[PDB]
């Protein structure tokens, strides 16, 4: 039920943005949102969690922003490695993760 | 009484919510006589008295450090010294919720003396001077 932008593109060194919205029942404003850089075959790497700060070791290039209707993941200073699939997740402290449809970033 | 070291090995927050138990159980008053044999062998009492003196001395050393840091009456006190990233690079959540005070003490054990000198010199010795220069008029 959590819908992202199917695809998004950004030039080299630019700042791209991935949307992440869903239904009223599963609202971004109600819960917290985490983002994942997930190459499909490889093990996924946590990049954003709790809608604030970042995962440990993540460069300051990744940034997040949660509106009351949709979430946005911003990746400044785009790199060739950033051409992977990104997934958002809605959750509480006791309810499991709800992944989105996914977004493929082109550079 | 009870609950001593109840939060050992837990998150640093759970430990920093119950410092009063450790504080009251640091200094154990003499267990009074249940009931004749108050006079005892000299050799036997020598160990117990030395242990009590060492305990009292360690407590007064900690209280002396408190006094020269300006935190005599409180168990928790914030200071003016900024954290230098040299000693630790991990953030707040990586410390207070993920780690315990044990591994944390070992990580900062090398720098604990360096922080102590800073806590004693950088802030309080300037604070008292600025207080005298401020209330001088
Ligand atoms: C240490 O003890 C704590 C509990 O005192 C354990 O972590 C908690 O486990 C319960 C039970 O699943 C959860 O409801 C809490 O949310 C947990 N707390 C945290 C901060 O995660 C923990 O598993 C124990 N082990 C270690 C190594 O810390
Ligand atoms: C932090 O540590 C470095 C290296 O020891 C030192 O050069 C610097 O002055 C320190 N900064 C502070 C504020 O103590
Ligand atoms: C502390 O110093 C010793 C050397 O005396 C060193 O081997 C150790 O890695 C140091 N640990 C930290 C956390 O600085």
């Amino acid at each position: 039920v959590l819908t992202q932008s199917a695809s998004v593109s950004g030039s080299l060194g630019q700042s791209v943005t991935i949307s992440c919205t869903g239904p009223n029942s599963v609202c971004c404003s109600h819960k917290s949102i985490s983002w994942y850089q997930w190459p499909p075959g490889r093990a996924p790497t946590l990049i954003i969690y709790e809608d604030n700060e970042r995962a440990p070791g993540i460069s300051p290039r990744f940034s997040g922003y949660k509106s009351y209707w949709s979430a946005y993941l911003t990746i400044s200073d785009l790199r060739p490695e950033d051409e992977t699939t990104y997934y958002c997740c809605s959750y509480t402290h006791n309810s499991g993760c709800v992944f989105g449809t996914g977004t493929k970033v082109s550079v | 009484f009870l609950g001593f070291l109840g939060a050992a090995g837990s998150t640093m927050g759970a430990a920093s919510m119950t410092l009063t138990v450790q504080a009251r159980n640091l200094l154990s008053g003499i267990v009074q006589q249940q009931n004749q044999h108050l006079l005892q062998l000299t050799v036997w009492g020598i160990k117990q008295l030395q242990a009590r003196i060492l305990a009292v001395e360690r407590y007064l050393k900690d209280q002396q450090l408190l006094g020269i840091w300006g935190c005599s009456g409180k168990l928790i006190c914030c200071t003016t010294v900024p954290w230098n990233s040299s000693w630790s690079n991990r953030s707040l959540n990586d410390i207070w919720q993920n780690m315990t005070w044990m591994e944390w003490e070992r990580e900062i054990d090398n720098y604990t003396g360096l922080i102590y000198t800073l806590i004693e010199e950088s802030q309080n010795q300037q604070e008292k001077n600025e207080q005298e220069l401020l209330e001088l008029d």
